[PDB]
């Protein structure tokens, strides 16, 4: 049920799965993770010990196809390939696992960290945001700049995450410039629910996958972009009452798994105090609030 | 960026550009009800929009039936302010329009850039400078244009009279800023010194005394001395 093999781990290297790390040595025999849940999209990343200035990895769904991780020791990196030979490929496993040279994604059972933090994320929307048609997975880095920020230098190794910005033509209908700029339904509703995601599910799984990114790589575009997308709702008058209850659940979680060190580079300060407290939506998120307030009450 | 005393000289130069004060545009008396609560009467305000190479002042008469019905009148003030001069910039020529809009305060940058943006090449800057422009309804003739209005208006004035025939721009910029700074600081002291000597008047079409050369530099240091006279008494210094 849904392995990744490593062809072998020629240098030391944290490797992280969703929310899981484990510290491969150089040359150890370490053959790869066994046991990954179906059902959900996953992450698999990597900080060489050598180098912390190479933080990168890849999501992928194993619904799609058998995939398997061989580093390049051209390139320097632990690179996901997709083996076609569906026998080769269970030989490989097989094998791997009668000598357990393979990790077990330790999933609790009581525990749906994962599934709450990738619940409307899908693979199909994460291969739109990154652009790689050849391949079924997505790589992702800590240095990848959005489009958005390319726009404030190479498009093909860009986020293409959807823009937003408050100040502009999209965000702003001519005649209703102080009503459009102080209750961003319009903008919500209109331009980016009914207009680009359809619906509030692709939003919800594109501001998921923005705040994955902004954790697992420290991508400073991700975070520009999960915050961005937070803010449009709290300063929506009319939201439906679904997504505010909604939202207040995925927030809740991606406050819990935020690493309590890394709060003060990873939140935003002015987003968090105008959305929990300013907003329209500041009596809308009471778990999202409590967490905060007990968790991170400095940055508040 | 923003304007402040290292980058001056570019008040003077060749780039159109305007200032705009909105510190005249929502006014207010307050006053005790019969029940002895407190109100507020809203009286008649103006958008202070100055191209200080020029002496152009395009006077924006806000009437109080803008005010009728309307809540949070004080951030309304300031979409207001940058809606009117978004339809100033859009009635002019394009080769009359400012490259440069510069804001008295910071509150009017946000409702500025969003009416402005349909002309992203006009840039939108506050000023670290602390301009006198809130003293524009202590000029007798502005007051009466905009306490008279019956309905929305826009007059354009030459607040530097004819001076721009005798004394360059910077210099008609520096007497004004005084003569506005000594209104603001006393009022009853500033408007005495002007109109003391009954011999010299305003022209139908001017807003200041038709002052000779010489009767210039005396007004001028008697401003400067009022507003040394008023602010040793503000700070007992
Ligand atoms: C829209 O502008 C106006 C202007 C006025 C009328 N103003 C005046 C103005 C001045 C003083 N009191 C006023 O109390 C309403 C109005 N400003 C004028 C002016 C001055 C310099 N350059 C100027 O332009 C470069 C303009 C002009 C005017 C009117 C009558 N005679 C004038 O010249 C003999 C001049 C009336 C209505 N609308």
């Amino acid at each position: 049920m849904n392995t990744v093999p490593f062809t072998s781990a020629p240098i030391e290297v944290t490797i992280g799965i969703d929310q899981y790390s484990f510290n491969v040595k150089e040359n150890q025999p370490f053959h790869g993770i066994k046991d990954i849940p179906i059902g959900h999209v996953h992450v698999i990343h990597f900080q060489h010990a050598d180098n912390s200035s190479m933080r990168y990895g890849y999501w992928f769904d194993c619904r799609m196809g058998n995939f398997y991780i061989q580093y390049d020791p051209k390139d320097g990196l632990y690179k996901m390939m997709e083996e076609r030979d569906g026998a080769k490929f269970e030989n490989i496993v097989h094998n791997f696992k009668e000598r357990q040279m393979m990790v077990s994604y330790p999933k609790i059972d009581e525990d749906d960290t994962w599934y709450n933090l990738t619940e409307f994320v899908q693979m199909d929307k994460i291969r739109k945001i990154v652009r790689k048609d050849e391949n079924q997975f997505s790589y992702v880095d800590s240095s990848m700049t959005t489009v958005q920020e390319n726009e404030l230098s190479d498009p093909a190794h860009s986020l293409n995450y959807t823009v937003i910005n408050f100040k502009s033509r999209e965000a702003i209908r001519p005649g209703h410039e102080m009503e459009d700029f102080l209750d961003k339904s319009y903008y919500l509703n209109t331009v980016m629910l009914q207009g680009i995601f359809k619906n509030s599910s692709n939003y919800f799984g594109e501001l998921q996958f923005a705040f994955l990114n902004a954790m697992f790589f420290g991508n400073y575009g991700s975070s520009l972009q999960w915050h961005a997308m937070i803010e449009l709702i709290c300063s929506s008058a009319t939201v439906p009452k679904h997504m505010l209850d909604k939202l207040d659940e995925i927030l809740y979680y991606q406050i819990k798994t935020l690493p309590e060190q890394y709060s003060d580079i990873l939140l935003n300060e002015r987003v968090w105090n105008i959305c929990l407290y300013s907003s329209f939506q500041k009596n809308s998120l009471h778990n999202t609030e409590k967490i905060m307030e007990n968790k991170y009450p400095e940055l508040l | 960026g923003a304007m402040n005393s290292s980058n001056y000289a570019e008040l003077f130069n060749n780039d159109i550009k305007l200032f705009v004060d909105d510190t005249n545009v929502y006014r207010v008396t307050v006053h005790k009800t019969f029940e002895g609560n407190v109100a507020t009467k809203a009286i008649n305000g103006c958008i202070f929009t100055l191209n200080p190479k020029t002496g152009h002042l395009f006077l924006k008469i806000i009437h109080t039936s803008v005010w009728a019905g309307q809540k949070r009148l004080s951030q309304l003030a300031k979409w207001k302010t940058a809606e009117e001069v978004s339809a100033l910039v859009r009635s002019l020529p394009k080769e009359e329009q400012p490259k440069q809009i510069i804001v008295t305060r910071k509150a009017m940058l946000d409702p500025l850039e969003v009416h402005m943006l349909d002309f992203p090449n006009i840039a939108i800057r506050p000023t670290e400078l602390r301009l006198p422009f809130s003293a524009a309804m202590s000029i007798d003739k502005l007051s009466d244009v905009v306490m008279k209005a019956t309905e929305p208006q826009m007059v354009l004035f030459n607040i530097y009279d004819d001076w721009l025939d005798r004394i360059s721009s910077y210099t008609a910029f520096s007497r004004l800023t005084l003569l506005l700074r000594a209104l603001k600081t006393n009022e009853e002291s500033a408007k005495m010194i002007l109109l003391s000597d009954p011999t010299i008047t305003i022209k139908s079409y001017h807003l200041w005394p038709s002052f000779t050369d010489e009767q210039w530099i005396t007004i001028e240091s008697q401003m400067r001395d009022l507003i040394l006279t008023e602010y040793g008494r503000k700070y007992n210094v």
